[PDB]
RNA sequence: GCUUUACUGCAGGCUGUCGCUGAGGACUCUCACUCCGGGAGGAGGACACCGAUAGCCGGGCA
RNA sequence: ACUCGUACGGUCACUGAAUCCUGCCCAGUGCAGGUAUCUGAACACCUCGUACAAGAGGACGAAGGACCUGUCAACGGCGGG
RNA sequence: AAACAUCUCAGUAUCGGGAGGAACAGAAAACGCAAUGUGAUGUCGUUAGUAACCGCGAGUGAACGCGAUACAGCCCAAACC
């Protein structure tokens, strides 16, 4: 047979790659030599095509002009602070560790100064529930608790435009609309609804999967579609 | 069918009659280090290995007899030729 | 009297002992930031390049070559092949790294010519040889008694024909009697059979 | 729509050009590289040995 | 061409073992090695990665 | 590559607007989790063997399997008397 | 190979890199008509479809030596300076 879709993604062709050059940045928090002294000001609130929600962009004391990940509630005006001692406000960055305990975050680093990484979607946002000296706890929108080193910096608040999902698209059109900016194949054809060459799934006089849909990890690319490693499924139970 | 563990016949290498006991014949266990066994390693390789990758054969549904005639005074056994039999068994 | 010399051969003798062990843990970690062909000023090994015809002397060059180690880097088969052929992790090239290495340090000199090449030890995944190389447009090269051979037209890029050290031995032609009939006096002139 | 007449009149566009290189037109203008001589993809000249009958 | 619990194999995934690899049937450390940091330094750490090999799965492919 | 992306994400699949609904079955097959015991390769280790070696055997035992459990909006099934 | 998987086609077709007018090889850690023997290397004739390989199938396949051609033998590293 022939690659199935999964593997042509791969390839990073044209139609697979995310619109880049039509972004507007990269999203990270700013460098500090030390101090916190590091202020800025809210100059406007513009639209982040590769999230589909709002950014605010900021101009710095030392003359630095940089979007940011804006959490909800910043408006132009206002004065955002990070470093050690910024103050506790939504919108400022600080190392977990000067966090007050029971305050909604978004836009966690992994590791300290990385930038960020954790909670940056629509309205969602992280929990800072445990403080140490060596261990700083914090449960993802997955639901997860991930231990952190108190040192990785976050912002105070919720990611701004939550409520995105509650709305359907409604129509194809709108999908449509949305899908173009970003890296995904759209629409989706059915596996079962291919030629057997084309996908596990394909072939035969009607449509159904051809062997149980759940697959071992182990299973190579090609043949890896349908229910991943599933630990159960179904909704009985 | 019933064999008697011993009696008198043909000794071909005493070349005259005497008792004889019978016994069927363990199975030898091999070195692995006869022509064929090197051959095994030697040739086989990437891919099919010929010969060596063949499908196990299948079993007669009744197979001969498979003894060993010990004679009593000299030590000696000498092999007949077998004949099919479902089961042997010995007498005494 | 032993040579000075003699000792740095029976250091190499066993690269994981004592003072040299200690110094290829050293250079190692030096040697992983640095390039895949950094020539240097002197051979870590001099009793070794002497003895394979270094000389203090103008025209003469030594570089060190880093090779990842293991088996071919091989692509799978994109069409029909019978079993034997459908293979890919355990085959190898049929030239040796310290060849290779010889290849791609000479393809760095252009004008040079590679003289012979030994190895420095190796980590996890490279192997690092360091070759010798030759300007045979160098006067003192070419009037050297016991170089100026190299300068010779019949020599011109002796790697890329195996005409090497490792070259020769790489061909299987070591033995001059048994176990040689494939491979004197050329592996292609035999058929390509050993 | 046929994609054979009605298909040709939309070939008006340029690609194989006469090579500086070999004076052969098949200097491909959009690709800048020659499919006869290689002029743009190697110094050395194109050339392979299935131009040839093998033994010969 | 296509399929599969047809035959034989081949990628790939998981796993044990060896080399890189070091100090004092469970354990600490740091020096290789890896990642984070502009740097200072921080996390990880002899594992991982990579190289070799072994067992299992293996119409993804021949 | 996805990704100037970070679970209100994105990948992989099934079904195919709305409305009323979506029962029973985990034996087989699939996937997943657990596992006293059983099975389970190679290196290193022990025994025999060989002034060495081939080779025979033992001990230890990973993933996997046996075995147990979960799971059908997972493949599918929903009869005779 | 009257299928076909090792085997064969074949190290062929084809691909990458490179020299010369010829290339390559070459002065024994050789041979091993086992010798009180030969004496760098190619090549030609023969040894020989011999030995060896091989679902021991089909097929595959040398060497020493011998007779010829042409002959040619040297330079470092190190010890001591
Ligand atoms: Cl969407
Ligand atoms: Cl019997
Ligand atoms: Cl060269
Ligand atoms: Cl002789
Ligand atoms: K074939
Ligand atoms: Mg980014
Ligand atoms: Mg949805
Ligand atoms: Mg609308
Ligand atoms: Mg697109
Ligand atoms: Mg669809
Ligand atoms: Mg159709
Ligand atoms: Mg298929
Ligand atoms: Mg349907
Ligand atoms: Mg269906
Ligand atoms: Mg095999
Ligand atoms: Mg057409
Ligand atoms: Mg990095
Ligand atoms: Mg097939
Ligand atoms: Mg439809
Ligand atoms: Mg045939
Ligand atoms: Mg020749
Ligand atoms: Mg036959
Ligand atoms: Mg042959
Ligand atoms: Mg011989
Ligand atoms: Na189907
Ligand atoms: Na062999
Ligand atoms: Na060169
Ligand atoms: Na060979
Ligand atoms: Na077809
Ligand atoms: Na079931
Ligand atoms: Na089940
Ligand atoms: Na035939
Ligand atoms: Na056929
Ligand atoms: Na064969
Ligand atoms: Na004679």
């Amino acid at each position: 047979g022939r690659r199935i879709q999964g593997q042509r993604r791969g390839r990073g062709t044209s139609t697979f790659r995310a619109p880049s050059h039509r972004y507007k940045a990269d999203l990270e928090h700013r460098k500090v030599e030390d101090g916190d002294v590091i202020a800025g000001t809210v100059v406007d609130i513009e639209h982040d095509p590769a999230r589909s929600a709002p950014v605010a962009a900021v101009e710095f004391e030392d003359g630095d002009r940089r979007l940011i990940l804006a959490p909800e509630g910043v408006g132009v005006g206002d004065e955002l602070q990070v470093g050690v001692d910024a103050e506790i406000a939504p919108g400022n960055t600080l190392p977990l560790a000067e966090i007050p305990e029971g305050v909604p975050v978004c836009n966690v680093e992994s590791s300290p100064g990385d930038g960020g990484k954790f909670a940056r979607a629509s309205g969602v946002n992280a929990q800072l529930l445990t403080h140490d000296r060596n261990v700083a706890v914090v449960k993802l929108p997955s639901g997860e608790m991930k231990r952190l080193d108190p040192q990785c910096r976050a912002t105070i608040g919720v990611v701004g435009g939550g409520g995105r999902t509650d709305k359907p698209f409604v129509k194809a059109g709108n999908k449509h609309h949305k899908m173009k900016a970003r890296g995904t194949k759209w629409p989706n054809v059915r596996g079962v609804a291919m030629n057997a060459v084309d996908h596990p799934f394909g072939g035969g006089g009607r449509q159904h999967p051809g062997k149980p849909k759940s697959i071992s990890r182990n299973a190579p690319p090609g043949r890896k579609v349908g229910d991943i490693a599933s630990k159960r499924t179904g909704r009985g139970g | 069918m019933q064999m008697p563990r011993r009696f008198n016949t043909y000794c071909p290498h005493c070349n005259e009659h005497q008792e004889h006991e019978v016994e069927k014949v363990r199975s030898g266990r091999q070195t692995g280090m006869k022509w064929i066994d090197r051959q095994r390693e030697r040739n086989s390789g990437i891919g099919n290995d010929g010969k060596f990758s063949k499908v196990p054969g299948g079993d007669k549904p009744t197979k001969k007899t498979d003894l060993k005639y010990r004679c009593g005074e000299c030590g000696k056994a000498h092999l007949r030729e077998g004949w099919r039999a479902g089961r042997l068994e010995f007498q005494e | 009297a032993r040579s000075a010399y003699s000792y740095i051969r029976e250091a190499w003798k066993r690269p994981k002992e004592g003072q040299i062990a200690e110094l290829m843990w050293h250079r190692m970690q030096e040697w992983r930031n640095e390039p895949a062909v950094v020539r240097i000023e002197r051979p870590t090994r001099l009793d070794r390049a002497r003895s394979l015809g270094y000389k203090a002397k103008q025209g003469i060059i030594v570089v060190r070559v880093a090779i990842r180690k293991g088996s071919s880097r091989r692509t799978r088969f994109n069409k029909g092949r019978r079993s034997k052929r459908m293979m890919v992790n355990r085959i190898t090239r049929k030239k040796n790294i310290q060849r290779i290495a010889e290849e791609r340090a000479n393809r760095k000199f252009p004008n040079l010519r590679v003289l012979n090449s030994y190895s420095v030890g190796e980590d996890g995944r490279h192997k690092w040889h360091e070759v010798i190389l030759i300007d045979p447009d160098h006067p003192a090269i070419k009037s050297d008694d016991q170089l100026s051979w190299i300068s010779r037209t019949r020599h011109r890029l002796r790697t890329f024909r195996g005409l090497t050290s490792a070259g020769r031995r790489c061909r299987g032609l070591r033995g001059q009697g048994k176990g040689s009939e494939k491979v004197r006096p050329s592996l292609r002139v035999n058929g390509a059979k050993a | 729509t046929g994609a054979g007449t009605p298909s040709q009149g939309k070939k008006n566009t340029t690609t194989h050009t006469k090579c500086r290189r070999c004076g052969e037109k098949s200097y491909h203008t959009k690709k800048k590289v020659c499919s006869s001589c290689g002029f743009g993809k190697s110094a050395k000249r194109r050339d392979y040995e299935w131009q040839s009958k093998a033994g010969e």
